[PDB]
């Protein structure tokens, strides 16, 4: 029907940690530190404006949450009680212009500019209509992701905390089903800029969760055996993005099994989650800032009241090679680029590195490697399982430090004969092989850990090490997993930024390749830019050189796993391939995150396997795909 | 499991005053009954509950089987050994007035060939009535496709085995909190994937194989009682 709410930009002292300055978000009748001037959204629930209903622990800084379903008129009534003007603008909804809230040359009533920007002191009803093709299209979820926000000085505003959830529903808003089984929340992945915001207009970038910082933010529990549906929103005033993973979980966006989901400011998502493990789960961002952690915040999981598999076997190693990225091909010039970067320098180790990598092996004796193929390079062996399989990997370390292998996108890991993690050790993952040992693991693939029926027949996935996430990336141990349904060539790119800066070998590569391994400056940043390989599978510049029969109707699963922080848009120079149900040409992949795009190679050139992001490609990151018939 | 001097066993046996240090080892989260299993409901007292709770800081077979319920006219004495009658003998094995005597309509569990059902593999006498014997060293996987052919919803879970999920999945079809208690309906299939792991495995001190049982437990006691039980060993690695 109608649906009233009474908001009201309040001001507050907030410091992102302690969800206890948030009483002060309440209403009359009548250390340690950081501590931020905000404003936010209120609600209420007179008119008087003299109520507040309590801010739920879990929402930080989010506004009240309007909902209204499809026919329904929503009321709503500001009250500027901030130090600046605000407004309310939604989107997903209807207006008319004095129900809108920005402000620009719209050619209309003074009263029609009253919505835009309302100022201190004041107030404004806003009238926002749910029209028949306002909905959810059948094919989205019942309810859809919106957002209302003040909107007189959009980089203020939204740095200020004028942000809360909106969500346009179906018929049967009211229909109930679930008592608190199946919990619905609200996550605002949202960077807010205590310096570019309405208060001291040297400050800092805050990454929270509801305006959260590190893994603060009560109340995120959830039923066991259910599934939970988060209400997604991302934020920020600058471009940046955030991978934003549930440790020991997988997502459902669209009708698609999303193990990253990937978002940007106004993203709009509802994910589902079914939860299938006690206990507590770390729902954070991915990327090798640091300065985009911060956006983490734990999740627990605790119970309420009321044709036959395959097992693969794998014999895999982590043993140390020589490796040259420009594989004694790359003719040289003397210029830069591509001379700083590979070309043995005085203060540069050129292109050749020790790395350390997976390779496989053909049986537990590691006493005969076994096939290669050189298309996929560095990449360790290919991992493959459908649904119900099983894949033992007996994983042997041939190396110096500590080393492990991990599945990414597999749920079901364990050591092979027992459940008990061994020693002291709280997690598998976190548990490394000393030089030497040999460990068997057991991954099991279920259900919920592949394709959906709306996305390919195969997930792409990574494995490797995890004693050390980021050094042992860095050094070279990172390969191919593919997670399928029930044939080809096989065909797996990796766009990999090797920051060989990083790697533990580093100081053996420092020794061994330069003339003054005596005087070398470890921080001239050039030297330091001569060891990021922008590395396509494992080469730089044109190294990797992909042959394809002309007609050959392919199937790539490509990876962006590396030292990157942005996301790559990747392209095929010459062809378009399938994705998701429709044909693209551009693939955008955020860091750690692999997708499947089948391909039918038909015009016959020789082309370029390449990024997009410039700055990338003229710093080596380009395969070459020369397709022919045969 | 119960560890004990050193024995991995399955129930405490214990009577006025018995005497035990018993240790046991928490791998999965949650609240675990605590409880006196004996028939007679009055040993139901002894229920207590345990919660479990996060706190601060050669190569393995896979055996196939294909399993029914289902039913059959069950005779307990099937060899002509009759005369010696001064001694109860008489009672529980003859016909009349009200006695079934001892063929009795029972249904048991009883091995097939491959997912049709439709051709059984080898019985044995002298495990009559008994279900197949189940095998499965520490480390194997034991895939327990089910049919049931019956005229109850029936079931087939082991009591030995922690992991005991379906197989694919591991999420359970219904409001189904435990596929122990969970049913197997018309003529239905159901897939098991039951795990060996080490914590259900003998401890050096106690036998290559240690004795353990299957059944269906929509109803414990009277499908029990109906006859559906059988044999599962779990044993040690390397007539
Ligand atoms: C959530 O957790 C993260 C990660 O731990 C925190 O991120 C840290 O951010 C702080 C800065 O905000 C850093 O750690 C601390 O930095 C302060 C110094 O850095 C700033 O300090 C002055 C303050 O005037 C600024 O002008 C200057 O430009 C710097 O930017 C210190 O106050 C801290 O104390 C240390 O300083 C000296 C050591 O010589 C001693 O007095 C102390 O012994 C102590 O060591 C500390 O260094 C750092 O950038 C981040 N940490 C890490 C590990 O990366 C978030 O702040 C946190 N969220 C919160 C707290 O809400
Ligand atoms: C823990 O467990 C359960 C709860 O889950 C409870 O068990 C039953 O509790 C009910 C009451 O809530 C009992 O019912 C009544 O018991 C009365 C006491 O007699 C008992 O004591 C003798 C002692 O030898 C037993 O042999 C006997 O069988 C009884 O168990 C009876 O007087 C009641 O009789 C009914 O029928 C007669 C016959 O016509 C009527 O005249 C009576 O008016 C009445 O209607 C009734 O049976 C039940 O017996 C309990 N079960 C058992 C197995 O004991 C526990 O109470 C609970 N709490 C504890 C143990 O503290
Ligand atoms: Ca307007
Ligand atoms: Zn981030
Ligand atoms: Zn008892």
């Amino acid at each position: 029907a109608i649906r009233r709410y009474y908001l009201g930009a309040v001001e507050l002292s907030w410091d992102y940690r302690q969800s206890e300055l948030l009483r002060e978000l309440h209403v009359d009748t009548r250390g340690p530190s950081v501590l931020y001037k905000k404003t936010v959204f209120v609600e209420f629930t007179d008119q008087l404006f003299s109520v507040a209903r309590p801010r739920p622990p879990w929402m930080g800084l989010l506004g009240p949450t309007i909902q209204a379903e499809v026919y329904d008129t929503v009321v709503v009534t500001l009250k500027n009680m901030a130090s600046h003007p605000v407004s309310l603008h939604a989107v997903g909804v209807s207006f008319w212009k004095s129900s809108e809230g920005a402000e620009y040359e719209d050619h209309t009533s003074q009263r029609e500019k009253e919505d835009d920007k309302v100022l201190p002191g004041k107030s404004q009803t806003y009238v926002w209509q749910v029209l028949k093709e306002n909905g959810p299209t059948a094919s989205d979820p019942p309810c859809l992701t919106y957002s209302y926000l003040s909107h007189v000085d959009l980089v203020k505003d939204l740095n200020s905390g004028l942000i809360g959830a909106l969500l346009v529903c179906r018929e049967g808003s009211l229909t109930r089903e679930r008592t608190q089984n199946l919990h619905e929340f609200v996550l605002l992945f949202a960077v807010f800029d205590e310096g570019k915001s309405w208060h001291s207009a040297a400050q800092p970038a805050m990454h929270t969760v509801n305006g959260y910082v590190n893994r603060s933010l009560p109340g995120l529990i959830g039923c066991h055996k259910k599934s939970v549906y988060w209400h997604v929103i991302g934020m920020g005033t600058s471009p940046e993005v955030h991978s934003i993973f549930l440790e020991g979980h997988t997502f459902l966006v669209r009708h698609h099994r999303q193990a990253s989901l990937e978002i940007s400011p106004l993203t709009f998502l509802t994910a589902q989650t079914f939860l299938m493990d006690l206990g507590q789960f770390l729902l954070f961002c991915h990327i090798s800032s640091h300065h985009h952690g911060g956006m983490e915040a734990h999740v627990r999981v605790e119970s309420c009241a009321e044709k036959h598999p395959k097992t693969w076997v794998h014999y895999i190693a982590a043993e140390e090679e020589d490796w040259d990225y420009a594989p004694l091909v790359l003719a040289p010039d003397d210029r830069s680029y591509k001379s700083q970067y590979l070309n043995n320098g005085p203060q540069r180790i050129g292109r050749k590195y020790k790395k350390v990598r997976f390779m496989a092996y053909t049986d537990e004796t590691f006493k005969t490697r076994e096939a290669i193929q050189h298309e996929s390079g560095i990449l360790g062996p290919l991992l493959y399982g459908e649904v119900g399989d099983t894949l033992l990997i007996i994983f042997k370390n041939q190396a110096s430090r500590p080393y492990n292998i991990y599945p990414h996108g597999i749920t079901d890991v364990r050591p092979l004969y027992s459940r008990r993690l061994p020693k002291g050790v709280k997690h598998l993952k976190d548990f490394p092989i000393l030089p030497g040992e040999i460990f068997k693991y057991k991954w099991t693939v279920t259900v919920e850990d592949g394709p959906t029926k709306s996305d390919p027949r195969c997930l792409t996935r990574y494995y490797s090490s995890f004693v050390n996430m980021e050094r042992d990336l860095a050094s070279g141990l990172i390969g191919p997993l593919l997670i399928c349904y029930k044939s080809d060539k096989r065909n797996v790119i990796l766009f990999s930024v090797f920051d060989e800066n990083r790697s533990w070998y580093l100081t053996e590569n420092i020794q061994r390749f330069l003339p003054n391994p005596a005087g070398v400056q470890l921080e001239d940043p050039e030297f330091q830019a001569s060891n990021i390989m922008h590395s396509i599978n494992g080469y730089v510049f044109d190294s990797l050189q992909l042959s394809v029969c002309l007609h050959e109707v392919a199937y790539w699963y490509i990876l962006s796993i590396g030292a990157q922080t942005d996301f790559l848009s990747v392209f095929f120079s010459g062809y378009t391939f399938k994705h998701k149900m429709v044909y693209e040409d551009t693939l955008t992949l955020f860091p750690f995150s692999g997708e499947t795009v089948f391909m039918s190679m038909e015009n016959p050139g020789l082309w370029i396997l390449g990024c997009h992001n410039s700055d990338f490609r003229n710093r080596g990151m380009t395969a070459l795909l020369k397709v022919s018939s045969c | 499991t119960f560890l004990v001097r050193h024995h991995r066993q399955a129930s405490l046996e214990i009577s006025p005053l018995t005497f035990l240090t018993a240790q046991t080892f928490l791998m999965d989260l949650g609240q675990f009954l605590l409880f006196c299993h004996i028939s007679s409901h009055h040993h139901g007292g002894m229920e207590a509950h345990v919660r479990v709770e996060s706190c601060a800081e050669k190569h393995p077979k896979t055996w196939v089987h294909y399993i029914a319920a289902e039913e059959e006219d069950w005779d307990y004495a099937p060899l002509v050994l009759a005369p010696d009658d001064r001694s109860y003998k008489s009672q529980y094995l003859n016909n009349g007035p009200q006695r079934i005597g001892r063929k009795y309509k029972k249904v048991r569990f009883m091995a097939y060939t491959d997912e049709t059902f439709k051709t059984r593999e080898a019985i044995q006498h002298e495990s009559g009535i008994l279900g197949p014997l189940l095998y499965g060293e520490v480390g194997d996987t034991l895939l327990i496709i089910f049919k049931n052919q019956a005229s109850r919803p029936y079931n087939i879970y082991p009591h030995g085995i922690t992991d005991v999920r379906p197989l694919y999945s591991r999420r359970l079809p219904k409001g189904v909190k435990h596929l122990k208690d969970f049913p197997i309906l018309p003529g239905e299939i159901f897939k098991y994937k039951w795990t060996v792991t080490v914590e259900d495995g003998p401890t050096k001190s106690d036998p290559r194989c240690l004795t353990r049982y299957y059944s269906s437990f929509v109803n414990m006691e009277r499908d029990l009682a109906s006859g559906l039980i059988g044999p599962l060993l779990i044993c040690y690695k390397e007539s």
